[PDB]
């Protein structure tokens, strides 16, 4: 078989200014086969409140899903997205380079 | 592959009765139908079963039911019969109903009539008539004619039999029975059906010809409560002799 | 040779499994006031977490390797009103982040004393490059493909008798060139 | 008018993990998925809110029919391939059709399947044949090429049949999908590394998603790092592009973006 | 709404060509569909067309022209036994199945050596009316029904002794009343002038 390892990218809906409103996008694509997991992660804690949108296909055949959250930015919190996948050994975190 | 099996072939009912309609296909087949025709218009979908544990109706499906009993049986049903529901009812089975250049296969087809009374019920009267001495001299050939009259619904079905046999060569039936009575809407009809044979062999008093006609009617169950015999599914027959 | 270039080493080693420590440390002179650690292409978050008391002696400590550490470092110290010029790079490289691949010699595994052999590196999950090292290692990467690929083909040089070969290879993502996975099975000639 | 693009989908995992449906099945209009069944719901819903006001309940009804044959039609055809294989466990059977409406009123048509993230069989309109990927693949390939009516009413549907619904699938909603929203683009500059300036081409807020943004110095186009276009959960998507600043050349950089048929130049 | 027109019903002698037309109007395409259906028997599967072009199975042809939404059944070379109705079928963009109400398809036999002549057969005493027998004549004789409520006439049949190579058309008229002979049993048709007729 052919196995593909997640894309994980995050970033902000708009130009993150701190404790103005924003939307935080973790979009994790490329990946196969479709068995996922993905957490938002708010200093290293897991965040609820976290909806996603559908799995969906590509004409490669690899799947793609986009969670997001609505959060305010601060220069004290840090935020994150964790992914785990058959690919990956342990799961992955990708941290949120506001810059 | 026996196809697609349907029963009853023939079936009479009263107004209020119910009764089940069975098909069964072993194809292997994922999509079943059950079409009802009718005279002037094409065929009408009463209902279909996708796949084995899917059904759905169809364009016409008031006073009917279906069971998609497992992946190789479809049932349909009428817990209340009606007058409006006498027409024939082909059961047709695909291998897949999304496949679009998939083909139909039908079984062989259930007549229906649904009367408000029994009373109109009669079999036929079957008489034979010997060929014309004048036919005999002018073509040396020989046309035997049957005549079966006076029997309703319109469930018969004439055969030929010659010295115990039954042949299909020289023979014709009319594809549709005439009404006794054409304008009344419970008329009884009358067949007609000809077997031609040489002069020889009918001149031969050892050839035995006999016409048989196959009646649907009643079932042993079916209540009668009347004077004249009660006019179940029978075989009216009636035979002639060669003459020299 | 104007001011003296400082060094940056890693201890252990600049190849850290997934989770096990290391620490980047940069040496200038005896004089040398303060330091600065840089990482090439994407400034890295944890250089601020450093104590500058530990920032003192150029010493910057890891104690569980992720993603975000790996790359190419650099660094410059402070001393007699100057900045020194940067260090030679270090890449820093984790591994032990996808499961391991396979090596297997495609001919034969012996090979007889002087000819070459080639070396089969296969993955159930599609890299974007492999690795292929001799065990100080030196390791040559194959042609990478940005679709993915599940094999990889490496020519040996030809083997001496006196010597043994030992080889090992890795995959990695072309989006993650230092993060490598877990090494595959030693294979000898 | 732009290109567009109709698409469906089918995923079938044998042996699935708890709480993941044996079978997946979504519709999309370029980029936005429009329809939705899976194994769980046995029923085919709108993904759209201007696919479910213009697409009577009728519609609806048929296709949860159809596609309870569809999935049914995917399972042995999965485990048929698993038993060619003589694979065990969970393994992955994927299929994708559609067909694309391009600028100049030409039209394309496709029709693939794969097994466990490969390409297994792809459909040849044009030949009237399947191509297959390996033994296995070529006997099932033999098999559908023995229906020569199924590969003309596959060719059909493709050519004509899918057409029809894209450009019905667009009237629908053509205040979403054939709407131009312009990027934003803005160029900022950053010293990532001692002695190295990088400048970075940035725009957000466009839609339809696809975009192209590079570099160019001069008039020539060194490496340019690009960004993915990713979506920005409000409608509209974002991108960025790269380069590495040499500080010695007196040469001049200019970030070129195109966007729904117009050119943007913005020079440094 | 969705539409399909076949002609009702089409007549042609054996030997000969016959064309039937099916024109349709339905909500997408998704092919077209002949059936044979033998008079009461179950339809079966004749041909299927999804692309324009003529496709030839046998005697039997079918074409299809989506731009006009018109497609025909050919059948060559036409015998006794192809005289059925024709069920012409389109799938629509539901993949749902359109019936037209078919085409009863009637072949007349070419009568090589005709006879014309009327017969009068006897009884076998078990009913009361006796009947006559028209026959002999070929396919350009029609039969009509009689203006007499209790006379009975049946429509023309061809049988086939096959063993001698022979078709003959037949009608039968019966009726109870006393007056009926069959010198003037099918006076309502028109009936060929070297019609034979019984001496006594
Ligand atoms: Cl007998």
């Amino acid at each position: 078989m052919i196995q593909r390892t997640p894309k994980i990218q995050v970033y902000s809906r708009h130009p993150a200014e701190n404790g103005k409103s924003n939307f935080l996008n973790c979009y994790v694509s490329g990946f196969h086969p479709s068995d996922i997991e993905v957490d938002l992660l708010k200093n290293g804690e897991r965040i609820e409140k976290v909806e996603h949108s559908d799995l969906s296909f590509s004409k490669d055949w690899s799947f793609y899903l986009l969670y997001y959250t609505e959060f305010t930015p601060t220069e004290k919190d840090e935020y994150a997205c964790r992914v785990n996948h058959v690919t990956l050994s342990q799961p992955k975190i990708v941290k949120w380079d506001r810059d | 592959n026996a196809g697609v099996t349907q029963t009853p072939k023939f079936q009479v009912l009263k107004t209020g009765q119910s009764m089940t309609l069975q098909c069964a296909q072993d194809m292997n087949h994922n999509s079943m139908y059950w079409y009802r025709q009718d005279p002037g218009m094409g065929l009408r979908l009463i209902y279909y079963s996708a796949s084995e544990g899917t059904t759905d109706k169809g364009e016409v499906p008031n006073g009917y039911n279906v069971s998609r009993l497992n992946k190789r049986e479809f049932s349909l049903r009428l817990e209340s019969a009606a007058p409006s529901q006498t027409s024939v009812y082909f059961c047709a089975s695909s291998v897949w109903t999304g496949e679009g250049s998939g083909e139909l296969f039908f079984g062989e087809g259930s007549r229906l009539t649904v009367l408000e009374d029994l009373k109109n019920v009669f079999p036929p009267e079957v008489a034979v008539f010997e060929p014309s001495e004048a036919e005999i001299s002018h073509t040396q050939k020989a046309t035997l004619v049957c005549l079966a009259t006076g029997f309703y619904p319109d469930h018969v079905e004439l055969s030929w039999w010659v010295n115990g046999k039954e042949v299909h060569s020289g023979v014709c039936t009319d594809p549709q029975p005439l009404k006794e009575q054409p304008a009344l809407n419970d008329s009884r009809y009358a067949l007609s059906s000809r077997l031609r044979v040489s002069a020889t062999f009918w001149q031969n008093p050892r050839n035995h010809f006999r016409c048989q006609v196959q009646f649907y009617g009643l079932s042993e169950n079916d209540e009668w409560t009347q004077d004249r015999a009660k006019p179940v599914t029978q075989i009216v027959s009636a035979e002639a002799w060669g003459r020299a | 040779g104007t001011i003296p270039k400082p060094t940056l080493w890693a201890e252990p080693d600049s190849v850290i499994t997934q989770g096990s420590p290391v620490t980047l440390s940069c040496q200038g002179s005896l004089e040398a006031q303060e330091y600065r650690l840089y990482r090439e292409k994407k400034s890295a978050s944890w250089i601020t977490r450093i104590r500058p008391e530990l920032v003192k002696n150029g010493q910057f400590h890891i104690p569980s390797i992720t993603w975000e550490h790996t790359g190419r470092y650099g660094c410059q110290y402070y001393s007699r009103a100057r900045w020194s010029e940067l260090s030679d790079p270090l890449v820093l490289v984790m591994t032990g982040a996808y499961p391991k691949p396979t090596l297997s010699a495609q001919p034969s595994p012996v090979v007889t004393s002087g000819g070459r052999v080639t070396l089969q590196c296969e993955s159930q999950v599609a890299f974007g490059g492999f690795i292929l090292c001799k065990e100080h290692p030196q390791c040559l990467n194959s042609q990478p493909h940005a679709r993915g690929s599940s094999r990889a083909i490496f020519s040996v040089g030809p083997v001496s008798p006196n010597r043994r070969w030992s080889h090992r290879c890795y995959g990695y993502d072309l989006n993650s060139p230092y993060v490598w996975s877990s090494p595959s099975d030693l294979l000898e000639l | 008018m732009r290109t567009h693009s109709l698409r469906y989908f089918r995923l079938g995992v044998s042996d699935p993990i708890h709480g993941v449906p044996e079978f997946i099945s979504v519709g999309y209009v370029d980029s936005h998925p429009i329809t939705t069944y899976d194994s769980v719901t046995r029923q085919k819903e709108p993904r759209a809110p201007w696919m479910a006001e213009n697409l009577a309940p009728d519609h609806w009804e048929r296709y949860t029919q159809l596609l309870r044959g569809w999935q049914q039609m995917f399972k042995v055809e999965l485990k048929r391939l698993q038993r060619h294989y003589n694979h065990s466990g969970s393994h992955t059977y994927q299929r994708m059709i559609g067909c694309e409406l391009l600028e100049d009123g030409s039209t394309t048509g496709f029709l693939q399947y794969a097994y466990d993230g490969q390409d297994f069989l792809i459909f040849n309109k044009d030949t009237l044949s399947w191509l297959a990927v390996d033994n296995v693949a070529h006997t099932i390939k033999q098999a559908w090429e023995a229906n020569q009516h199924e590969l003309l009413y596959q060719k059909n549907w493709l050519e004509e049949e899918c057409i029809a619904w894209l450009k019905r699938f667009l009237e629908y909603g053509k205040d979403t999908l054939q709407r131009t929203e312009p990027p934003l683009v803005r160029v900022n500059r950053k010293e990532t590394f001692p002695g190295v300036t990088a400048l970075f081409c940035k725009a957000h807020g466009f839609y339809p998603p696809e975009i192209y943004m590079t570099w160019m110095k001069n008039g020539e186009e060194q490496e340019i790092d690009y960004g993915d276009i990713l979506p920005s959960g409000d409608g509209t998507y974002q991108a960025w592009a790269s380069i590495e600043l040499d500080p010695q050349s007196s040469n001049l950089y200019s970030c070129h973006v195109e966007h729904s048929g117009v050119h943007m130049v913005l020079q440094v | 709404g969705q539409n399909i027109d076949q002609p009702t019903e089409m007549t042609a002698t054996e030997g000969a060509i016959v064309q039937i037309n099916c024109t349709y109007q339905t909500s997408g395409f998704n092919g077209l569909f002949w059936y044979q259906q033998h008079a009461g028997e179950a339809p079966t599967f004749l041909s299927y067309n999804v692309l324009d072009g003529l496709e030839e199975k046998g005697r039997f042809s079918s074409f299809l022209s989506r731009s006009k939404g018109y497609s025909y059944l050919l059948l060559k070379e036409l015998q006794m036994k192809d005289s059925a109705s024709y069920l012409c079928a389109v799938k629509d963009s539901n993949y749902q199945l359109i019936w037209g109400a078919g085409t009863k398809l009637i072949i007349k036999p070419d009568i090589q050596n005709p006879d014309p002549a009327v017969y009068q057969l006897r009884d076998s005493k078990s009913s009361d009316k006796s009947v006559c027998l028209f026959t002999d004549f070929d396919s350009q004789t029609n039969v009509s029904q009689s203006k007499d409520s209790d006379v009975y006439i049946t429509d023309k049949c061809v049988l086939d002794m096959r063993s001698m190579d022979f078709k003959s058309n037949s009608a039968v008229a019966w009726s109870n009343k006393s007056d009926f002979a069959c010198a003037n049993a099918f006076n309502n048709s028109i009936i060929p002038e070297d019609t034979f007729f019984p001496s006594p």
